RNA sequence: CGAUGUCGGCUCGUCGCAUCCUGGGGCUGAAGAAGGUCCCAAGGGUUGGGCUGUUCGCCCAUUAAAGCGGCACGCGAGCUG
RNA sequence: GAAUGCCGGCAUGAGUAACGAUAAAGAGGGUGAGAAUCCCUCUCGCCGUAAGCCCAAGGGUUCCUACGCAAUGGUCGUCAGCGUAGGGUUAGGCGGGACCUAAGGUGAAGCCGAAAGGCGUAGCCGAAGGGCAGCCGGUUAAUAUUCCGGCCCUUCCCGCAGGUGCGAUGGGGGGACGCUCUAGGCUAGGGGGACCGGAGCCAUGGACGAGCCCGGCCAGAAGCGCAGGGUGGGAGGUAGGCAAAUCCGCCUCCCAACAAGCUCUGCGUGGUGGGGAAGCCCGUACGGGUGACAACCCCCCGAAGCCAGGGAGCCAAGAAAAGCCUCUAAGCACAACCUGCGGGAACCCGUACCGCAAACCGACACAGGUGGGCGGGUGCAAGAGCACUCAGGCGCGCGGGAGAACCCUCGCCAAGGAACUCUGCAAGUUGGCCCCGUAACUUCGGGAGAAGGGGUGCUCCCUGGGGUGAUGAGCCCCGGGGAGCCGCAGUGAACAGGCUCUGGCGACUGUUUACCAAAAACACAGCUCUCUGCGAACUCGUAAGAGGAGGUAUAGGGAGCGACGCUUGCCCGGUGCCGGAAGGUCAAGGGGAGGGGUGCAAGCCCCGAACCGAAGCCCCGGUGAACGGCGGCCGUAACUAUAACGGUCCUAAGGUAGCGAAAUUCCUUGUCGGGUAAGUUCCGACCUGCACGAAAAGCGUAACGACCGGAGCGCUGUCUCGGCGAGGG
RNA sequence: GAGCUAGCCCUGGCCAGGGUGAAGCUGGGGUGAGACCCAGUGGAGGCCCGAACCGGUGGGGGAUGCAAACCCCUCGGAUGA
RNA sequence: AAUGUUCA
RNA sequence: CGCGGGGUGGAGCAGCCUGGUAGCUCGUCGGGCUCAUAACCCGAAGGUCGUCGGUUCAAAUCCGGCCCCCGCAACCA
RNA sequence: AGCCUACGGGCAGGCGCCGAGGGUAGGGCCCGUGACUGGGGCGAAGUCGUAACAAGGUAGCUGUACCGGAAGGUGCGGCUGGA
C-alpha cells in the first residue's frame, strides 16, 4: 500500500530548508548544534 | 408559494425549496462596488473556534448598504430583487438618481420600480429610512441601528421586524423580534416595514446533503463520545448523562444564563 | 504463571467391566411364549434424524442392542471456532 | 561459565525450504575456452482502455558506444538497468523566471507580549489558475516544436512615412467563471469502395475473376467560402465613479431591433513544402535500397474535442489581480501615442534516460501503491465491459525429468437431494436482450427485474419509417409479415439476478475501529429544551487579535431525541437551573468601647468588643423534552376460582396510554396454538413484567439493509460416500 | 514532524454505457371562473443496473508469504454527504 | 343527606 | 451460607433507641336515628407482644439460640 | 416407402392449426375451522355505586373533546322533549 515517504522537492526544501531553520529559534539552535558537531550537511540535500 | 416535491425518491417528499418568483430576471450580480472575494474559513489563525463548519458552496459577498445616511434626501428607484447566498433575506438593487448603485436589504412588499429615499423628511413608505425619533409610534420597522452612526444591526433577518412602542427623551422604546424591550437612540436610522421572505422558516432541508451544501457539518452528540472528549461521553450503552447537561467545556446548557451582569448596556434593556 | 491452549463438534482409535445385545447358566410367585433377578463372559456389534454451541437431555422412525466409563472432563505442532 | 548479558567468528536444522505469479516454449545457425539463459532465423504461446504510446511527480548517468565478468542478477551468463573509458541533453515561439493575483506566508504604519516572540489594513512573496508569439517533415548511436528545410509569428530600440491632443501604478469597461441537459455546423478518429496506385500470388479439389494482399494523407500565411461567438447607434442634462474626464453610471428625446453592419475565433480551400505501404534484396547489435513519376479520389458513421463568453432548466447562487480597450490630471504639445515599412536587439534555468515500473514509494529486478492525454478492428443491443486481434511490447532471470501420498487451483459423476453443519459456509441454479404477465401492503413514488413464462441461429421472399443523398442509386440506422434448413442445444464460446413467505433493529443514500469488529453503533433531515441585544452568546489566545460573521431571534452557540403516523401521563420532598432590593450568616475594610508594653513627660508601639460590612450558603417560590423517581399488607361476589369493591401503613407521587417469556423473563424447553415425522430456535396469543414503558422516548410503519433470526421452493459433492481426471508444488 | 493519516482553505481534474420519465411547457377535456383529468413534449433525483474509480461483505489461499494488510472468487457505492 | 331480593 | 429489617388485640400500624405505664384507624358486641339497612351518634369488650432461656428488683423494650417473612449480595477467570 | 376398378385421381400414411384433459405458476369470490380476543342477546332471589323519572336533590338531552371501577363528570356549542 501507500507508504509514508512520498518525495516532494518543494515540501522538503520548505520544511527542512536552510531559510526555514533561520526563521525560528528552534531551527537556529538546530544549525548551531550541527555546526558544533561538525556535520558535512547542515541541511538536507535538495537539488 | 413554498415549492414542494413529489416522493419519487426518499428525502424528497419532505424537501422544500423557497419560492423564487420575487427574484426578478437578475440572476447575475452587479460590480464596481458589489460582491468581493469572500474568504471562507472555519477557524482563526490556527485551531478551530466554531466547531462543525466547512464545506458548503462557494459564495460572493454582496456588499450591502447598512449605513444609508450617505445619500440623505436623494431618491432611488428599485430596479431588481436579487438573491444573496450570505443572508436569509432577499436583497434589492437600487439605482439612485444621483448615479450610484447600492444594495439595500429588500423589505417585504417592496416591488420593482418604486421610489425610495432616506433622511429626515423621507415620507413613511415601505423601504424608506428615517431616524427612530421621526417614525410614528406603532409602525413596523427593520434594519435598526444600535447606536447612531454605526450602521444597521438589528432586525435584519428573514421575516424579522421591530415595532415602536414609545419615546423617552432622546431614546425610543423598540420591541425587538425576541420580545425584548430596548431603548435605542432617536438618531439611529431604520428602514420602515418588515424584511420579507417569511417562508424561510417553512423551508425543509430534506436530506443531510442540503445541510452540507450550506456549509453545516454533521454535529456529533456529546453522549456518543468518550469522557476525554465530552462530559456526557463514556459509560456503557446509552448513559443518561448522569449529571446536569453541560457543554464540552464544563458549563451547563440548561437554563444557565451567560450575560455579563456588570454591563453598561443593562440600564437600557427593559424586557428579556 | 522466562505459558500445561479451557467447552462442544469432526477424524482416529484404544482400554476397563461393575455388560445394552448376541453366547452359556441358576432361581422364579418360570404351564409355553414373553418376562423379572442373579452368575460367567467382553470376541464382536451398539442406527439415522428434529431442537439446542452443546455435554446431557426430550422427541420422530427403527433396532438384537441404540451400555456406562478411562486415556490432560483422549485427541486444536490433526481440523473446526 | 552462565545475567533470553555485549562485540565478533564458526557450528546445527541441511545439501533440507525456497529460487518471488501455471502467459510457454521448441529447433537450426553464429560468437565464445566455457551457451537451456547472449545475437540472428523459423514455429509456437501472452497482453492489447495494455503487459502499447505521450506528459507531470519522483529518481540523477541509469541513455549511446567501446573493452570486460571478481562481485550485484535468487542458476548459468560471452549478457545487463553492473565495472573501466569515451560520447551525448542546443529554444525569443515548449515549460518556469526579468507579467498577475488565490489559500496562505511575510509584512512599513500600528497593536500585544517577562525574554524568545505573537497579531496585523497597505505592499511583497506565493501556482497544473489568469495572461502570453510555432505547425509540418529530415537528420545522430545517443538531442529536437531546441539543429536543418519549408511556411508563419511576438516583443522591444533606432530610423523614415502618414495620422491623433498624446499622455498615469488614477476613473470605467473587460478579463469574469456554478451544476445538469442539449442545438447547428465542423474536426480528431474510424468503416467501405466496382475508382486509383502497386512489387507479387493460382497453392490442395475448384478459382484469371468487379480474384487475393497492401496503400490510397499531413501541414499550409493573405484572399476566399461555411458555421459561430461577441457588440445597439446618435443628441441633450447630470449632483455619482473619494482630483478631473468626451469614459462609465443615472434620467429625457430620435432612429436600430436587427448579428443588417463592425470586428473576433474555429473549420475547409488555398502560393507551396513534406510523407508515401505490403513484398523482395540486403550485413548489421539494425536500418538502407527498390517497390514510386507511387496513387494520393468517392461515399458512410462520427465524437466527451472546436466555433465557447453557445442555448435551456435549476438552486446550493457559483475567485482575484495583471494583460487588453477607453477616459481624462499633473507635465508636455520641438514632446509623445497609433499605424506601415526598413535595419537592429531578443537573456537566465530544464531538455539525455526510466517514467502503472527492474530506474519513483515499499531494505530486494517485491504479484502491493502511484496524477493527466491517445488507447485502433471485428462481434455480443450499448459501452473505456467481454472474446479474439492491428500497431507496439512480452513469455514474467533456475531448469531437466517422473506421474506416489498429501496440499492449492480446476473439471465431471450413478441414485438421493441439506439427511452435512452453528448457519445451504462453500459451491452449484438463475443469468443478456425483446415481448407477455405481475400479489398482500403503501407515505400513491413504490413493492416491480416481483413471482411465472415464451422468442433468440441460418436461408429465401414480401413490405414500412427515417439520415446523408436533388424530390433518386448506393451507404448507415431503425422495424414489420410470410415461407423453409439444421443441431441435443441458436446471448450455441466470454462478460450477465436464484426466488418467495415472515419477524428483530435501524426510517432511508451515507460513516467509522488503516492492521481481527461495517453493526441494532455514528451521522442524517425533523422535534423539543436552553442560552445569546451585537464589542452578542460560545470558542482559540497571558494579551493584542481572530473565528462566530463582514452573520443580527426566520440568526448564532449548547444539549437530547432521530424520517413519518398516533402519542409523550404523576411527583419540585432531594440535586441542578431560574426568580426573589426582606431576614440569619458572611472576609478584607471602616470603627473605636475597653485593655496592654515602654518613656519623667509630651509621645511612639500594640491588641481590641458594639455597629455598618458584598458574593456565596441558609430561607421563600417556579421549573421534568433539567439530574431523578413513579408502593406494601389484608378481606370481599349465592359451586369453586378470581376480585369490579373496601380496611389500614407509608410516600413527594405511589407507571396511565401503548407493548410484553421481548436485543429486556432467573425459575424457563413457562402454558396453549401453527409450521415439522419429530422444533430449548422461529411465528401468534395468554400475563405471573426476577428486572418494558413514554424524547438515555413508547407503540406502530411503506420503502430501504454485503446487518441479525425462522421457513419453503428451485439447484447442487455440504452429506450418504466416495470415485476419476487436469495443471502448480 | 500533517511528504502516512483526520479535518478544513485556494486552485484544477475525473466519473464508459444503458434505463426509470418528477416538475415545468403545448394541445385537448372539464367549470361561471378554477381545481383537476388525458395525451405529447420535457429529463429531475444524496433514483435504478453496471465499467474506470473509491471500498473491503462472505469464503478460500497466504502465515521464516509476492506482501510487517497481499492474491483469487464473491460483494457495496458508482452526479454525489 | 344512599338503598328497599323473586312471583302474584 | 453471607449482610440488615420485621414478627404486638380479628386486619393494618406505632410503642423499642434512654427498661417500670401498651396507643391509632378499621372491625366486633350492646344501645340510639330509620318503617328497614347502610351512613352517623353513644358506651364496652378485645393483646401467652413468634418462641426457648438469662441481665436486672423488673422485659413488648436489653443479650443470645432456633421458627417464619421482607430486601440486598453471591464476582474474576 | 406401399395398395387401387378407367391414373395430370383415390386410399392407407406423414406434417401443421385447433383441440378435451393433465401439469406448472400466480390472482379473485365464497364456505368450514383456529389458540386467543372484542363487544352482544338471554338467564327467581350474587357484588359495587345512584346516573335518569318530582329543580331526582348539580334541569335534562345532545354533537364533540378529555378523564374516570362503573353508571358517568367536566369544557365548547346547541335544544325545550325544563323553569
Ligand atoms: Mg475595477
Ligand atoms: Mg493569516
Ligand atoms: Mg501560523
Ligand atoms: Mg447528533
Ligand atoms: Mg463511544
Ligand atoms: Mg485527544
Ligand atoms: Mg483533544
Ligand atoms: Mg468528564
Ligand atoms: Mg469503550
Ligand atoms: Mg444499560
Ligand atoms: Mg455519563
Ligand atoms: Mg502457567
Ligand atoms: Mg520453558
Ligand atoms: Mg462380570
Ligand atoms: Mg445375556
Ligand atoms: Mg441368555
Ligand atoms: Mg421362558
Ligand atoms: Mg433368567
Ligand atoms: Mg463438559
Ligand atoms: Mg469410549
Ligand atoms: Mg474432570
Ligand atoms: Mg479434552
Ligand atoms: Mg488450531
Ligand atoms: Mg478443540
Ligand atoms: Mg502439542
Ligand atoms: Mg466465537
Ligand atoms: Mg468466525
Ligand atoms: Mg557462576
Ligand atoms: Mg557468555
Ligand atoms: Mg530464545
Ligand atoms: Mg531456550
Ligand atoms: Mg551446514
Ligand atoms: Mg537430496
Ligand atoms: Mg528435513
Ligand atoms: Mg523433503
Ligand atoms: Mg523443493
Ligand atoms: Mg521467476
Ligand atoms: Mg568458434
Ligand atoms: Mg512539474
Ligand atoms: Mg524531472
Ligand atoms: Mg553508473
Ligand atoms: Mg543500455
Ligand atoms: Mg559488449
Ligand atoms: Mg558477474
Ligand atoms: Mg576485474
Ligand atoms: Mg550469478
Ligand atoms: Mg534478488
Ligand atoms: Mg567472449
Ligand atoms: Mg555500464
Ligand atoms: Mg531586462
Ligand atoms: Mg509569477
Ligand atoms: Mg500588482
Ligand atoms: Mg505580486
Ligand atoms: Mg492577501
Ligand atoms: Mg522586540
Ligand atoms: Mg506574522
Ligand atoms: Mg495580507
Ligand atoms: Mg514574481
Ligand atoms: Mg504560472
Ligand atoms: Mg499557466
Ligand atoms: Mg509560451
Ligand atoms: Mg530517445
Ligand atoms: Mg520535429
Ligand atoms: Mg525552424
Ligand atoms: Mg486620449
Ligand atoms: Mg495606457
Ligand atoms: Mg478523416
Ligand atoms: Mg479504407
Ligand atoms: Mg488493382
Ligand atoms: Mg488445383
Ligand atoms: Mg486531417
Ligand atoms: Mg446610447
Ligand atoms: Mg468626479
Ligand atoms: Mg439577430
Ligand atoms: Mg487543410
Ligand atoms: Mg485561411
Ligand atoms: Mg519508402
Ligand atoms: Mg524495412
Ligand atoms: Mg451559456
Ligand atoms: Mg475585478
Ligand atoms: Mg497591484
Ligand atoms: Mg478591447
Ligand atoms: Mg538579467
Ligand atoms: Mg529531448
Ligand atoms: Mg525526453
Ligand atoms: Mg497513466
Ligand atoms: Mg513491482
Ligand atoms: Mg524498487
Ligand atoms: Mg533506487
Ligand atoms: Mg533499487
Ligand atoms: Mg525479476
Ligand atoms: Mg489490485
Ligand atoms: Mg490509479
Ligand atoms: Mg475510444
Ligand atoms: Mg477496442
Ligand atoms: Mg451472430
Ligand atoms: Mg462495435
Ligand atoms: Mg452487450
Ligand atoms: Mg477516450
Ligand atoms: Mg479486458
Ligand atoms: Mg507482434
Ligand atoms: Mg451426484
Ligand atoms: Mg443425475
Ligand atoms: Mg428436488
Ligand atoms: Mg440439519
Ligand atoms: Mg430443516
Ligand atoms: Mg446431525
Ligand atoms: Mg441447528
Ligand atoms: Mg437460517
Ligand atoms: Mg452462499
Ligand atoms: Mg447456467
Ligand atoms: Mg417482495
Ligand atoms: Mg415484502
Ligand atoms: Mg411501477
Ligand atoms: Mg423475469
Ligand atoms: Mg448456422
Ligand atoms: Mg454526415
Ligand atoms: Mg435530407
Ligand atoms: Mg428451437
Ligand atoms: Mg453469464
Ligand atoms: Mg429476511
Ligand atoms: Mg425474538
Ligand atoms: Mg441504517
Ligand atoms: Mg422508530
Ligand atoms: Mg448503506
Ligand atoms: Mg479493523
Ligand atoms: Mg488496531
Ligand atoms: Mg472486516
Ligand atoms: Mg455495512
Ligand atoms: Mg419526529
Ligand atoms: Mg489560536
Ligand atoms: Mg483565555
Ligand atoms: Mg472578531
Ligand atoms: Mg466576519
Ligand atoms: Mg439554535
Ligand atoms: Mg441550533
Ligand atoms: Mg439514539
Ligand atoms: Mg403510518
Ligand atoms: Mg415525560
Ligand atoms: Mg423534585
Ligand atoms: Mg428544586
Ligand atoms: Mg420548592
Ligand atoms: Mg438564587
Ligand atoms: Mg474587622
Ligand atoms: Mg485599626
Ligand atoms: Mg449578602
Ligand atoms: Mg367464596
Ligand atoms: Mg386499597
Ligand atoms: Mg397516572
Ligand atoms: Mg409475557
Ligand atoms: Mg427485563
Ligand atoms: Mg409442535
Ligand atoms: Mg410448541
Ligand atoms: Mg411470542
Ligand atoms: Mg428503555
Ligand atoms: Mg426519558
Ligand atoms: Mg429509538
Ligand atoms: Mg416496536
Ligand atoms: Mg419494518
Ligand atoms: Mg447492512
Ligand atoms: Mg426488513
Ligand atoms: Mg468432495
Ligand atoms: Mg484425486
Ligand atoms: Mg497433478
Ligand atoms: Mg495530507
Ligand atoms: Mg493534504
Ligand atoms: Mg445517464
Ligand atoms: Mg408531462
Ligand atoms: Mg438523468
Ligand atoms: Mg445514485
Ligand atoms: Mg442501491
Ligand atoms: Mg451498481
Ligand atoms: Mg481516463
Ligand atoms: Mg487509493
Ligand atoms: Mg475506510
Ligand atoms: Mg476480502
Ligand atoms: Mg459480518
Ligand atoms: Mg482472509
Ligand atoms: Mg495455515
Ligand atoms: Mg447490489
Ligand atoms: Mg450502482
Ligand atoms: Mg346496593
Ligand atoms: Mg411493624
Ligand atoms: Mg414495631
Ligand atoms: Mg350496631
Ligand atoms: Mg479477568
Ligand atoms: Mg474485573
Ligand atoms: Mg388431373
Ligand atoms: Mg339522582
Ligand atoms: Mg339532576
Ligand atoms: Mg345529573
Ligand atoms: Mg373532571
Ligand atoms: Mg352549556
Amino acid at each position: 500500500m501507500k507508504r509514508t515517504w512520498q518525495p516532494n522537492r518543494r515540501k522538503r526544501a520548505k520544511t527542512h530548508g536552510f531559510r526555514a531553520r533561520m526563521r525560528t529559534p528552534g531551527g537556529r539552535k538546530v544549525l548551531k548544534r550541527r555546526r558544533q558537531k561538525g556535520r558535512w550537511r547542515l541541511t538536507p540535500a535538495v537539488r | 408559494a413554498v415549492k414542494k416535491f413529489k416522493p419519487y425518491t426518499p428525502s424528497r417528499r419532505f424537501m422544500t425549496v423557497a419560492d423564487f418568483s420575487e427574484i426578478t430576471k437578475t440572476e447575475p450580480e452587479k460590480s464596481l462596488v458589489k460582491p468581493l472575494k469572500k474568504t471562507g474559513g472555519r477557524n482563526n489563525q490556527g485551531r478551530i473556534t466554531v466547531r462543525f463548519r466547512g464545506g458548503g458552496h462557494k459564495r460572493l459577498y454582496r456588499i450591502i448598504d447598512f449605513k444609508r445616511w450617505d445619500k440623505v434626501g436623494i431618491p432611488a428607484k428599485v430596479a431588481a430583487i436579487e438573491y444573496d447566498p450570505n443572508r436569509s433575506a432577499r436583497i434589492a438593487l437600487l439605482h439612485y438618481v444621483d448615479g450610484e448603485k447600492r444594495y439595500i436589504i429588500a423589505p417585504d412588499g417592496l416591488q420593482v420600480g418604486q421610489q425610495v429615499v432616506a433622511g429626515p423628511d423621507a415620507p413613511i413608505q415601505v423601504g424608506n429610512a428615517l431616524p427612530l425619533r421621526f417614525i410614528p409610534v406603532g409602525t413596523v420597522v427593520h434594519a435598526v441601528e444600535l447606536e447612531p452612526k454605526k450602521g444597521a444591526k438589528l432586525a435584519r433577518a428573514a421575516g424579522t421586524s421591530a415595532q415602536i412602542q414609545g419615546r423617552e427623551g432622546d431614546y425610543v422604546i423598540l420591541r425587538l423580534p425576541s420580545g425584548e424591550l430596548r431603548k435605542v437612540h432617536g438618531e439611529c436610522y431604520a428602514t420602515v416595514g418588515a424584511v420579507g421572505n417569511a417562508d424561510h422558516k417553512n423551508i425543509v432541508l430534506g436530506k443531510a446533503g442540503r445541510s452540507r451544501w450550506l456549509g453545516r457539518r454533521p454535529h456529533v452528540r456529546g453522549a456518543a463520545m468518550n469522557p476525554v472528549d465530552h462530559p456526557h461521553g463514556g459509560g456503557e450503552g446509552r448513559a443518561p448523562r448522569g449529571r446536569p447537561p453541560a457543554s464540552p467545556w464544563g458549563w451547563q446548557t440548561k437554563g444557565l444564563k451567560t450575560r455579563k451582569r456588570r454591563k453598561p448596556s443593562s440600564r437600557f434593556i427593559i424586557a428579556r
